[PDB]
């Protein structure tokens, strides 16, 4: 039957939650273009190594669909690395500050959602992700492309959660 | 004091078994006079503005603070008011108005989940309970490994029947207890109690 | 996206399978208590007692973009309430079960009429009762029983199918 | 006189998305006579409100104001929480009795942007966005129309999207004049309808 270890109410809200969120980055990725003329995260692709931005990987999720413990294992620690890179950003700047505090929020409660649901249902791991290293952003220009970056490895990242989520809801 | 108070936490099942909607009151404060309890109705349409015709009253029994509207007197699918009247030889009171529609407050009783008739594995079976099989219901399973630690594992949107349905992943303990409770499928009911629990082993 | 809101189908097919199960409650009566058991062995009655069958024209989508189809509908169960009401109850053993079966077809019709209503879909001319046949004896109304539980079921299967459309939940 | 604290009711919450914030209001009951004070308290839960998770900052109100808000800094969106509000008097304390909502569940809906489009007999062409704060929520939306005559009746559309570029209606033959308005609810999850949004008066064709 259509039977599935995730409520569907949990599904719909994470559907949301995502969209949400893809909108406050979409806000901040025309910000940092409108305030500073970044707007191609392609150029400033090498920079990724050089400033250690971390990937958050989604390996486990067009794999199964009855057992999802690390599935959505991995959905919370991405949002919650991503949650560490804006947060190391320190705002960027003035005019910034507030539409990344906007975006770091929203991705904060969407990990803390899924964390909590994950325990509800009993399969929170004993082992709370170890917060990823986090990068440095030295200089105003590093914090900017950092920005953009960060941002745009986010958006990434929840174009496979949405898809991930969205097939989830119809089992 | 003896005035008869606006009684409360007025609620209504309709149960199938009996074919009528059941209704049950709080009275309060034990008057020392004789008093009576009218459970009053009439039909009406959705938000219950339109006082359409009046459903017969429904008398309560002398000790019970509750009485039955037999489904002769129901128009179901169909929103009505119901409320209670006291009526005391010092007074009158009346409860807030209540707008249902009966078939939004039907009392489901659990599904009949058995083990049907590989390794680690168990196969279930599941019927709804026959009085509510029109209904279109939706249910969750849950099981748990028989261990000092209760940890229920929850499968949720599961169909109203299954033939055969092959659950896996059950090597934890020896034994399992499962149970299961359904739900009206897309429209207004209440979880039904969840079924006695199986204690089932799982193939080795 | 409907003219008609799911909420309404959604409990229009609940009434169907409860009327469908009022039927064969009364169908297993009939068989426990009179050996009346399989409809096809009274089929040439529909003729002597005048039995109609209730029609359904192809009600997918027609002149009208619902308005009809379900005038349609509403008009059968009508047709049907009243037929049940001309068995007049069958026999004290039926009674209960029979009774059951004509209140359940008889909201339900009532229920499509005011959803129509509400929507300003209702048939212009509404609905005079037709010729009911007559269930003079006992033999009858038993037999009559049969035949009317039997094409309300007829009636009901399609109703289920055209309604499970509209509807995709 | 002064008579002590009644416990308070029809206590309701709504999300704000222009502010950003759940209000919520309460009925207080009779006056006491007595400088009262009434906090708004709460704490996150999970669903059913059993589970007793952390304390949201107390939310004070201000005097005669019979409602606080919770700026969204405190809320944890997409997870129960359970609020309740406390009267206490120099004669006494009252509380009514928890609610358990999810601040996303109760989010304040403002109708649709509706506008007719500047392009065979009796059509009219549509246009409709949602309301911005809420774009990203899901909507379904009904429209109604009736042409403008002697009690018009409203004929309904059901089960829309939450926005389409052009969207032809036809038949439109009673009248030189109709009326449209749309109203648009969070599909799926828990919301109310928002109103109906202004009278649109469009001629259709011919
Ligand atoms: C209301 O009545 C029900 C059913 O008798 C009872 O279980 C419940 O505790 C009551 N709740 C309140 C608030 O009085
Ligand atoms: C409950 O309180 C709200 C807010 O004051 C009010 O709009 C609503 O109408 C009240 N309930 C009723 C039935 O009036």
């Amino acid at each position: 039957g259509p039977a599935s270890s995730l409520p569907q109410s949990f599904l719909l809200k994470c559907l949301e939650q995502v969209r949400k969120i893809q909108g406050d980055g979409a806000a901040l990725q025309e910000k940092l273009c409108a305030t500073y003329k970044l707007c191609h995260p392609e150029e400033l692709v090498l920079l990724g190594h050089s400033l250690g931005i971390p990937w958050a990987p989604l390996s486990s999720c067009p794999s199964q669909a009855l057992q999802l413990a690390g599935c959505l294992s991995q959905l919370h620690s991405g949002l919650f690395l991503y949650q560490g890179l804006l947060q190391a950003l320190e705002g960027i700047s003035p005019e910034l500050g507030p539409t990344l505090d906007t975006l770091q929020l929203d991705v904060a409660d969407f990990a803390t959602t899924i964390w909590q649901q994950m325990e509800e249902l009993g399969m929170a791991p004993a082992l709370q992700p170890t917060q990823g290293a986090m990068p440095a952003f030295a200089s105003a220009f590093q914090r900017r492309a950092g920005g953009v970056l960060v941002a745009s490895h986010l958006q990434s990242f929840l174009e496979v959660s949405y898809r991930v989520l969205r097939h989830l809801a119809q089992p | 004091g003896y005035p008869p108070a606006s009684p409360s936490n007025l609620s209504c099942l309709m149960h199938l078994t009996t074919n009528s909607l059941v209704c049950q009151w709080e009275p309060g404060p034990e008057t020392h006079l004789p008093t009576s309890f009218i459970l009053k109705s009439f039909r009406s349409r959705a938000d219950c503005q339109y006082q359409g015709d009046t459903i017969p009253d429904c008398v309560a029994k002398k000790r019970q603070n509750n009485c039955s509207i037999p489904r002769k007197n129901l128009l179901l699918y169909q929103y009505m008011a119901i409320w209670v009247q006291a009526e005391n030889m010092l007074g009158s009171s009346e409860s807030p108005k209540l707008c249902l529609d009966p078939m939004d407050v039907v009392k489901l009783e659990p599904p009949m989940l058995q083990a049907l008739d590989q390794p680690g594995c168990l196969w279930l079976s599941w019927k709804p309970w026959k009085p509510s099989e029109y209904m279109e219901q939706e249910c969750e399973l849950r099981y748990q490994p028989q261990l000092k630690g209760a940890n229920w594992t929850l499968v949720f949107h599961l169909p109203s029947s299954k033939d055969q349905f092959e659950l896996c992943g059950l090597h934890q303990a020896p034994v399992y207890t499962l149970q299961m409770r359904c739900i009206r499928s897309s429209l207004p009911g209440f979880w039904s109690p969840w079924s006695p629990g199986l204690q089932l082993r799982p193939t080795m």
